């Protein structure tokens, strides 16, 4: 049997509820447990048997459902709420244990478009055999955003790497960087090196491109 | 050579009832009714107004310890054991309605 | 409508030093309709009106302070979870709250009928990783193992009612919770007990006689497993008329078993 | 009834690394609930109470073994046939009570601290850090490129500045070596004034790199 | 040679409750709820 | 109101309990003749067939 959680992410603020959704493929017989995963820690077990609250967790959190459909309520979200958590299933004849996708309890603050940097590759790197093109989104809103390589005005595939940093501790920001790697010898062959943004926060795919003079 | 067939048990147990059973002990069991309570209304998610020294038609007749709580609105009101009345001498015939 | 009250002037025990008193009135001017007021004299008249909604609100007689934290159910006595269907802390309740029962404890069986090793129905103190399983003495030595296949189908049945009895599932519930005389509460009350003791009962006897039939059921198929190989050894035990390795009792108890393989090795011990 | 957990670190494929979790003094069943880096929980084994029975998810069958030794009152994750799809943090769970019973198939009220490994099959290669110019409001960086193992601790002018700090996680290359930036944020006026150095320091490959930012 | 003992199945049934079952499908069930009206009251019986 | 609305209540507790209970005892009665005509067979064939 497969769990598939929803929403992948859920924004939420504090004082408001929030609502994870768990769909078994076929009837679970209430055989459901919820988990609460701090960045660095073990998951911390929450509900049992779809609707039983374990011992010490707050009120707050409250477990149901029945068929293939279970829910996860948190009533009034506190700031100690927000975290990733996993549906899980088990069972002792048809022997199974399952785990859903899990699902982001992110704080919900105002759409915030990134500040988009382009850094030419090193000359230090450039003298080694490989260039790297680095992309910067500075602190944005949402985290859904869209990086596109052009090499004079050419789409690039599996040359980038994407990383991205945790909900700021002061405005719930996010920040991400998409590094392009190619050979000394295709660094040479082209002229023009462009990176485009889609974000909520723009009104159009903004462009940062930069020339080797 | 031997298989024997067995179940679970458990010391003590709880007593419980069934159809033909007043009294049958059981390995496990679970409450249906909630007899304990922490001693304190929770504000969320109702509107609670305490009315403190202040009784509702004295909220609502306008006495003045209870102008504070002129133009005020409430899922539950909270009204007060200790709650007194402090204007001129008033009787409602027909209070409750 | 027309409200005629006559002032009496007359001396009433003193009040805050106040012979005198107020007698309040009131009236409800429909939208189409107009308020009319004649008096010569002894008028505590309107200073305007006040806003008359529907319902939803209420009223609550109680000296339980208020908290910062969030509960659905209020009672005078303070807040109540509404996770149990039913409560005892007061008849008197505010939100979604459980029914209120005379009864302070209503038991739900949650298990199966303890008959313990201390005083087929072999009670083991023992095994606690399922509700029915295997004992077993054979040419290797001893051992105990569960049946989790009916320990799981009565696991799956008590969740099953369990959730529905709790409310916790996708409805128009079992025990819907109140939302909200004395002769009407009572008679209330009254009836609302008994069906919190007949369900109980009801559930409870169906829960024993599932979990009677699971251990019947095991006992059973293992005796239709066996056949003429063993033979019923009074109690819960059965009598294997030859030997079995750690590896034979496995496939009976995993159902992977078959009387033809230890047929004429069964025969011969038997005629002794 | 605290859990602990060990034999983490680096792993060269063709090894087979023994994971262990003790206890604190009876037994119940253990479990292991893996975890692959940024991505969710998978479960992979699980052994009975006594030990008769053993479950492998069809991700590990054949490759991982799962024993236990109730002397020392432990339970060992003997993993061999490796490939880099087992970098992940092994966690190791105890089964929770259901209705008085305690089955081994159920929910996890005890859990691990977490142990980490890495399979990779890879030199202990020390960083070299390039840096991000400021171009002609605004911001500059270090790209800490192929280092193994993990981690690096970066810093900004030997810890001095805090605030416009953002170091990203490190990305797993095909090199199978790791990389990382770090950027800041400042007027584009202070730039000309201050200098800026990123203390980047690697424990396994020792070495603690510094490099100054200029303007193109 | 083969004996196989099976039972009656459609495509799609009706969805019930029971003591264990919030949610069941059987072949076959009835309405135990009169909602509908024609939305006229009738002379007969009744003056 | 109050009196009607406590009626409409535990009226339709009863409802929802005897529709439990019916449905409860017309599933096992059902499970229990499927059961029945297996073990019928069973019975009858004894040795002369394998399940
Ligand atoms: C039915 O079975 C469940 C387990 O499936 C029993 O739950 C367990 O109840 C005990 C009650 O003592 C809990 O023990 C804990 O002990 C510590 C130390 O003394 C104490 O600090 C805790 O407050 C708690 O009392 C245990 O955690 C709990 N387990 C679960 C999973 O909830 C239940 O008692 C059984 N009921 C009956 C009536 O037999
Ligand atoms: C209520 O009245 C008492 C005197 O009867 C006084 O001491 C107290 O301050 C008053 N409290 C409030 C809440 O007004
Ligand atoms: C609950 O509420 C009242 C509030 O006046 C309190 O005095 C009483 O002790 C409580 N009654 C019960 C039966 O708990
Ligand atoms: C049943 O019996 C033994 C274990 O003792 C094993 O060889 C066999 O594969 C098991 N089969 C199943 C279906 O569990």
């Amino acid at each position: 049997i497969v769990l598939t959680q929803s929403p992948a992410t859920l924004s939420v603020s504090p004082g408001e509820r929030a609502t994870l959704s768990c769909r078994a493929s076929q009837v679970i017989s209430h055989n459901l447990a919820w988990y609460q995963q701090k960045p660095g820690q073990a998951p911390r077990l929450l509900i049992y048997g779809a609707s039983t609250r374990a011992s010490g967790i707050p009120a707050r959190f409250s477990g149901s459902g029945s068929g293939t459909d279970y829910t996860l309520t948190i009533t009034s979200l506190q700031p100690e709420d927000f975290a990733v958590y996993y549906c899980q299933h088990y069972s002792n004849w048809p022997p199974r244990l399952t785990f859903g996708g899990g699902t982001k309890v992110e704080i919900k603050r105002t759409v915030a478009a990134p500040s988009v940097f382009i850094f030419p590759p090193s000359d230090e790197q450039l003298k080694s055999g490989t260039a790297s093109v680095v992309c910067l989104l500075n602190n944005f809103y949402p985290r859904e955003a869209k990086v596109q390589w052009k090499v004079d005005n050419a789409l690039q595939s599996g040359n980038s790497q994407e990383s991205v940093t945790e909900q700021d501790s002061k405005d719930s920001t996010y920040s991400l960087s998409s590094t392009l790697t190619l050979s000394k010898a295709d660094y040479e062959k082209h002229k023009v090196y462009a990176c485009e943004v889609t974000h909520q926060g723009l009104s159009s795919p903004v462009t940062k491109s930069f020339n080797r003079g | 050579a031997t298989l024997c067939l067995g179940h679970h048990a458990v010391p003590n147990g709880t007593i419980v009832k069934t159809i033909t059973n007043d009294q049958i002990e059981v390995t496990n069991a679970t409450e249906l009714v909630q007899s304990s309570s922490t001693g304190e209304i929770c504000d969320s998610p109702h509107q609670i107004l305490d009315g403190k020294n202040c009784t509702l038609i004295d909220a609502l007749l306008g006495d003045p310890q209870c102008d504070g709580f002129q133009n005020k609105k409430w899922d539950l009101f909270v009204e007060r054991s200790k709650a007194y009345s402090n204007c001129y001498p008033y009787d409602v015939p027909d209070y409750a309605s | 409508s027309q409200q005629t009250v006559s002032p009496n002037i007359g001396s009433r025990p003193r009040v805050r030093n106040i012979p005198s008193r107020i007698s309040i009135y009131w009236t409800i001017v429909k939208p189409g309709d107009i308020l009319l007021i004649n008096s010569t004299g002894n008028l505590i008249a309107p200073r305007g009106y006040f806003k008359i909604r529907s319902g939803k609100s209420s009223i609550m007689r109680s000296d339980a302070p208020i908290g910062k934290c969030n509960s659905e159910c209020i009672t005078p006595n303070g807040s109540i979870p509404n996770d149990k269907p039913f409560q005892n802390v007061n008849r008197i309740t505010y939100g979604a709250c459980p029914r209120y029962v005379k009864q302070n404890t209503l038991k739900l069986a949650t298990g199966m009928r303890n008959v313990p090793e201390k005083q087929i129905e072999n009670g083991w103190e023992g095994m606690v990783d399922g509700w029915y399983g295997f004992r077993h003495q054979n040419s290797e030595g001893r051992g105990q193992a569960a049946d989790l296949k009916s320990t799981q189908a009565a696991i799956d049945q008590i969740n099953g009612k369990l959730n529905r009895l709790i409310g916790k599932t996708n409805e128009k519930f079992h025990q819907i919770e109140k939302e909200f005389e004395k002769y009407v509460e009572d008679t209330k009350i009254d009836l609302w007990s008994y069906n919190a003791e007949l369900l109980v009962a009801l559930e409870n006897q169906h829960t024993i006689d599932l979990t009677d039939s699971e251990m019947n059921k095991l006992f059973e198929k293992t005796k239709k497993q066996l056949r003429e190989n063993a033979e019923d050894m009074g109690n819960g035990c059965f009598k294997i008329y030859h030997k079995c390795d750690n590896a034979c009792i496995g496939s009976i108890r995993n159902g992977t078993y078959d009387h033809d393989v230890y047929r004429d090795e069964a025969l011969n011990n038997r005629f002794q | 009834v605290q859990l602990v957990e060990s034999g983490g670190g680096v792993v060269q494929p063709g090894k087979s690394p023994r994971l262990s979790c003790a206890a604190s003094g009876s037994s119940y069943a253990v479990h292991w609930v893996r975890q692959a880096p940024g991505k969710g929980l998978e479960w992979v084994t699980l052994i009975s109470y006594d030990g008769a029975n053993q479950y492998y998810a069809d991700s590990v069958k054949g490759r991982f073994t799962i024993s236990r030794d109730n002397s020392k009152n432990t339970v060992y994750l003997q993993m061999n046939s490796l490939r880099p799809e087992d970098t992940a943090v092994y966690y190791c769970a105890v089964p929770g009570p259901v209705f008085g019973i305690f089955p081994p198939w159920s929910y996890f009220d005890n859990w691990g601290q977490g142990i980490l490994v890495t399979v990779s099959s890879a030199s202990t290669k020390g960083p070299s850090v390039f840096p991000l110019a400021p171009s002609s409001t605004a911001a500059l960086g270090c790209l800490v490129k192929d280092y193994f193992p993990e981690p690096v601790t970066v810093s900004w002018n030997s810890g001095a500045l805090t605030s416009g700090v953002h170091t990203f996680p490190a990305v797993l290359q095909s090199s199978g070596l790791y990389s990382l930036s770090s950027v800041v944020t400042v007027p584009s006026s202070s730039l000309g004034t201050q200098t800026y150095i990123c203390n980047v320091n690697h424990k396994p490959s020792n070495t603690k790199v510094d490099k100054k930012v200029e303007p193109k």
